[PDB]
RNA sequence: GGAUAGUGGCCUACCAUGGUUUCAACGGGUAACGGGGAAUAAGGGUUCGAUUCCGGAGAGGGAGCCUGAGAAACGGCUACCACAUCCAAGGAAGGCAGCAGGCGCGCAAAUUACCCAAUCCUAAUUCAGGGAGGUAGUGACAAUAAAUAACGAUACAGGGCCCAUUCGGGUCUUGUAAUUGGAAUGAGUACAAUGUAAAUACCUUAACGAGGAACAAUUGGAGGGCAAGUCUGGUGCCAGCAGCCGCGGUAAUUCCAGCUCCAAUAGCGUAUAUUAAAGUUGUUGCAGUUAAAAAGCUCGUAGUUGAACUUUGGGCCCGGUUGGCCG
């Protein structure tokens, strides 16, 4: 059991400091709405950093950014929108890949559905669900959450090792994305 | 295990205290007082389970801070304060006083006396000895020590105390003849006139017992409480007279009696 | 933590699964008393095995036995106010000669078909879960129910819940309503 | 007199008989032997878990000559190397080369599901993704 | 496969395609009704030839 | 309403609390739920006393409608009903004005916020302010 | 004698040679905290019990100690060992097997929520406090109850048969009826009210909410075991399928589909363990000529078992129950 500890740290010399570190992470809306740039901006809320000063209007679409609160250092990477390949060549290098989804609009067959597909088929190392609309709350406060259902249900036909399609619009949910990022 | 318990787990009290198995996970654990944990009855327990005249444990708390209540003519605001066997609870509201006596069943009961029998409690003696500067002295089931009793008391007698002080008026030899109380064993609240007693130098003497059916048994001596002479109780029977029944017959009396 | 909240499973399983008999006689009882699983038969076998249980152990005691006598006559007594043994049969040997269609002849929804006005017996379940029968003061929307026969006297239509009265419903309003009146503009 | 002692004050050595004699059935062994926690891949568990080494075919018992189709699982909480069976037909292609599979026994206590010699072991998840309902395709299987 | 669909909403609007998938037969009716439709089988009518009767017969 | 008549069945009167206390039966047939306030005029109306010294709460209601039945309170003076009854009772019943204390785990925070200063502490800000100002 | 709160090899000094054992010491192992209990239900048992209560033990590993009535206390300290944190490098600081969270590990386990309103506990104390506890979230661990449709008309085939003058209509029930009609509802939504510490939910209830593709029930099977198919096509060891027996070198009862049927039903199926079945653990209750098994024979200690025999009968009242013409 000392063996295998030691393994399990001599694993995790390679993403873990200020130095000689990073992670990729790449933020893909399931739909043509939201502009990712905004899923950033949820989910660095909870940083509680000076990483919010950058994502500006600024467009850089990769980030070298750390986190204080985590001591990890992340490439965020968001693809165009236009370029299926650019879509396709970006999970090819990334380590998570997180799925923006929509309570008001569906998710595209002929465009997302075919990007879930296709990451899925040429290798996806890790993977997050997201859902994003503030309109998860402001169509329905027909008792909210049942969107949850139908995108946590939509989602786990891809991939079922997703319980749970995580909120960004709440605080810990928003945390526990940072965290597994992290 | 460090030191005392402060806590009692429901499903640990004792069970004539007749709590319930829900609402809450912790009973009210007896103060340190006259009578024994397991044998006590606090005061939460006889007010809010007993006479409903509270709710809630702090309406208990309410009730003894205004101190409208008082055990053996003492004012007594602790909660778990551990009432007994043979003592009485005085309340304020409309003279009502309250004996704890046992029943058939054995549980503490709702045994309401008059004002005048209120007075003065029973006793059980359970040493005499000589304290210091050589002064004789009894002591009685329940912590009351008593200085300079009469030397004809000795030991598993009773004893009439006034409760305005500590002083005896009157005691009872134990004897055959005499009506008993039964307190603690199997045979818990039946009242029934000694046959005869065992000896057994060595522990635990039995005592033959038989009421006033001939059922006659028998507890160990430490459940004995002496209460008078034949048929002649120094104290208010509840309803019962230690008449315990069989099954049989409180399908007679309680379905069968009470119904039209 | 608090104390266990104490609970029991009721129905028993057979232990033959494909038993040509079984599976053919259990269906019968399937169609005359309206039930939707076998399980409820498995109940009443269950709650017909414990009173074959409490009955078969009091036979190995004897005659003015209090426990016989006591725990005998509870049993009996018991099983009479529900109208499952019949008057006649008090002795407790009989209540081992009992079956399911005495239970199955009690329920609920049974007694309202055999009662009257529910045409069938499945209409008569209908009627149950669908809130319109009731037993007294109180409604029964449960069809296991079990009618102790003092109060097969007062099973009738609810005071509320129309065929007893005051309101139409909800089909009866849109048509009376919402053709009826829609033919005024 | 039957064998055995029946006499009254005997009981000793009934009681030191049947304990010698338990140790004749296969499962009162397998108990106090510990045998569950020290061979048999599973470490006295249901299931298991582990990395695909490699995927094989079969040659097995006659009559039914063929070619079957299992792999070689390296379990992780041992480091075992235990061949494996594929349920339902199809689903060789579900698994690969180093996937994390679950496994479960045949439902034999090990050896066989019929013909085939030394396989104990069926696969019941692949990535998480559950081969029957891969299988009646109601989910997806993503690579790693 | 394609879940989302009209399961995102509980109900408004699902399918309102009054196109006939089966012809009065897509349903059984499940439940409480279909031990009646069961015991108005095996019990009322059906049978093949003599007592011994096949209850899932061949057509004919 | 609908004929309502409240029934006060099993009352006890408690005077080492100065109360009556009882249990509150309510018919309302073709009616629904019989809403707590109702019910203080309806019964301070037989109590006499007056409606702020009643109170009143349960009232689960009876299967199927038509039915409640719940648990009544009613006191001497609304002086000794205040100070008898539970604060939260009388926010119900406007008696009192709900005290706004902070969240709980932000109450605590404060609490060991004060443990790690001994004293009054205002001379470690007169302390601070001149060895971090310079 | 010391020591202890106190008996005591508890420890020191001196002295003696004892103490336990095959009625199994001692040693080893335990994937062993002990009980109250749990599972399995003819009886007798077997297997489990970390887990709501009682009792013990531990707070990273060992040791020591202060203070107190009570600690060898870890939400106290001291040292060492192993880990590991900030550092301006001089030093400083720590132990979730409390609660919630993480990370590893795994086949395998949820919220960094709300509140002291109950339950009780603590203090100088009705007031303050309490992740003790409660409330909600998650939760197909297990339980209980139980929706997915009920009824008419018309018409065809009946089985009856109304009075059997029946040769009147169908008393009364089945099906197929796309033939039809209303009638009743909840799941869901919602003003409200009750609920609540405040809320969500339940129990109530205005308003709204079935017509079939709808408000669409699965999971397993359809040779035998083990109830349901040789029906319709495909395929020809070809993969398959198969716990067991096996089906298909080709007119597949078993493979592949389509219908149809069965079984269980908001549940069902598989793995693993265990109990029953098992009279394959045997006390009740096995088997030992030939199927596994009688030791090569005799002696012989422990063990187990061991002939018979010692006031019997008769009077004599007392003496409670059961049963009865007696009532």
């Amino acid at each position: 059991r000392a063996q295998r500890i030691l393994d399990s740290i001599e694993n995790r010399k390679l993403f873990e400091g200020k130095n000689g570190a990073a992670k990729i992470i790449t933020i893909v809306p399931l739909v043509n709405d939201l502009d990712p740039l905004d899923i950033l901006y949820k989910l660095l809320k909870c940083a509680d950093d000076e990483g919010i000063m950058v994502q500006e209007v600024d467009s850089k679409r990769i980030f070298n950014v750390h986190i204080k609160k985590f001591k990890s250092n992340l490439k965020i990477i968001i693809p165009d929108m236009t370029n299926f390949l650019n879509i396709l060549d970006c999970a090819k290098v990334a380590d998570f890949v997180v799925f923006g989804l929509s309570g008001v609009q569906e998710v595209d067959e002929e465009f997302g559905e075919q990007i879930i597909r296709a990451l899925e088929l040429q290798g996806i190392a890790s993977y997050i669900g997201v859902i994003s609309n503030l309109s998860a709350v402001h169509e329905k406060e027909k008792f909210q959450l049942d969107v949850k259902q139908s995108l946590e249900s939509y989602f786990k036909h891809f991939f079922p090792s997703e319980e749970r399609v995580y909120n960004l619009e709440k605080n810990s949910d928003a945390l526990n994305v940072l965290r597994t990022l992290c | 295990a460090r030191g005392p318990k402060k806590h009692l787990k429901r499903l640990a009290a004792p069970h004539h205290w007749l709590l319930d198995k829900l609402s809450g996970c912790y009973a009210p654990r007896p103060s340190a007082g006259p009578h024994k944990l397991r044998e006590s009855l606090p005061l939460i327990v006889f007010l809010r389970n007993r006479l409903k005249y509270a709710l809630n444990g702090r309406e208990v708390k309410a009730i003894l801070m205004q101190r409208h209540v008082k055990v053996d003519g003492k004012v007594r605001t602790d909660t778990t304060y551990p009432a007994g066997f043979m003592d009485v609870i005085t309340l304020d509201a409309t003279n009502e006083n309250f004996r704890l006596v046992y029943d058939v069943k054995g549980r503490f009961a709702v045994h309401r006396i008059t004002d005048e029998e209120a007075s003065y409690k029973l006793g059980k003696v359970k040493k005499v000895q000589l304290g210091k500067k050589g002064v004789p002295y009894v002591v009685t089931h329940d912590g009351r020590t008593i200085r300079y009793p009469d030397p004809n008391i000795k030991v598993n007698d009773t004893v009439k105390i006034d409760l305005a002080s500590g002083k005896i008026t009157d005691f009872i030899k134990f004897d055959a003849g005499k009506l008993v109380y039964v307190t603690g064993g199997r045979n818990l609240g039946r009242i029934g006139t000694i046959v005869h007693k065992e000896r057994h130098d060595g522990g635990f003497d039995l005592v033959h017992i038989k009421d006033s059916l001939d059922n006659t048994f028998v507890t160990r001596l430490n459940n004995v409480f002496v209460i008078g002479e034949q048929g002649k109780p120094y104290i208010s029977l509840p309803k019962g007279k230690g008449i315990k029944l069989s099954i049989a017959e409180e399908r007679d009396r309680r379905r069968a009696q009470q119904g039209l | 933590p608090r104390a266990p909240r104490t609970y029991s499973k009721t129905y028993s399983t057979p232990k033959r699964p494909y038993e040509s008999s079984r599976l053919d006689a259990e269906l019968k009882l399937a169609g005359e008393f309206g039930l939707k699983n076998k399980k409820e038969i498995y109940r009443i076998s269950f709650q017909l095995s414990k009173i074959r249980r409490a009955a078969r152990d009091l036979l190995t005691r004897d005659e003015k036995d209090p426990k016989r006598l006591f725990e005998g006559n509870a049993l009996i007594r018991r099983l009479v106010r529900v109208g499952v043994l019949s008057e006649d049969k008090k002795k407790l040997d009989y209540v081992l000669a009992l079956k399911v269609e005495d239970f199955l002849e009690r329920r609920l929804q049974t007694q309202v078909y055999k009662l009257g006005l529910a045409k069938s017996v499945h209409h008569a379940r209908v009627l149950i879960t669908q809130r319109h029968i009731a037993v007294g003061k109180q409604i029964v929307n449960i069809p296991s129910f079990m009618v102790r026969l003092d109060s097969e006297k007062h099973i009738d239509f609810a005071p509320t819940s129309p065929f007893g009265g005051a309101r139409p419903g909800r089909v009866a309003r849109r048509n009376a309503a919402r053709k009826a009146e829609a033919s005024g503009e | 007199g039957k064998g055995k002692p029946r006499g009254l004050n005997s009981a000793r050595k009934l009681r030191v008989h049947r304990r010698n004699n338990r140790w004749a059935e296969n499962n009162y062994k397998k108990r106090l032997l510990g045998t569950a926690f020290k061979s048999s891949p599973f470490g006295g568990s249901s299931h298991a878990k582990g990395i695909v080494l490699e995927k094989l075919g079969i040659e097995s018992k006659q009559p039914n000559s063929a070619i079957r189709k299992c792999v070689r699982v390296q379990l992780i909480k041992n480091g075992k190397k235990v061949t494996a069976f594929v349920p339902n037909d199809g689903c060789l292609n579900f698994v690969d080369e180093n996937d994390e599979v679950l496994l479960a026994g045949f439902g034999r206590k090990g050896k066989a599901k019929g013909d085939i010699p030394g396989v104990r072991f069926k696969v019941v998840k692949v990535s998480g993704v559950s081969l029957l309902a891969l299988w009646k395709e109601k989910k997806e299987k993503p690579r790693s | 496969a394609k879940v989302h669909g009209s399961l995102a909403r509980a109900g408004k609007v699902k399918s309102q395609t009054p196109k006939v998938e089966k012809t009065e037969k897509p349903k059984k009716p499940k439940g409480r009704a279909y031990k009646r439709l069961l015991y108005t089988r095996r019990f009322v009518n059906v049978t093949l030839v003599n007592g011994k009767r096949r209850m899932n017969p061949g057509p004919s | 309403s609908d004929a309502v008549t409240i029934r006060t069945r099993k009352v006890i009167s408690n005077p080492l609390l100065a109360r009556k206390q009882f249990v509150v039966d309510v018919l309302h047939p073709n009616r629904a739920n019989v809403s707590k306030d109702e019910l203080r005029e309806k019964l301070a109306e037989v109590y006499k006393a007056e409606k702020d010294a009643v109170s009143v709460f349960g009232f689960r209601t009876q299967f199927g409608g038509g039915k409640s039945v719940g648990f009544g309170l009613v006191y001497n003076s609304v002086a000794e009903a205040k100070k008898f009854e539970p604060t939260y009772r009388l926010v119900r019943y406007g008696l009192a004005e709900k005290v706004e204390k902070a969240s709980r785990q932000q109450r605590k925070q404060k609490k060991n916020r004060d443990k790690k200063i001994f004293g009054t502490g205002k001379r470690l800000a007169k302390k601070v302010a001149r060895r971090n100002a310079d």
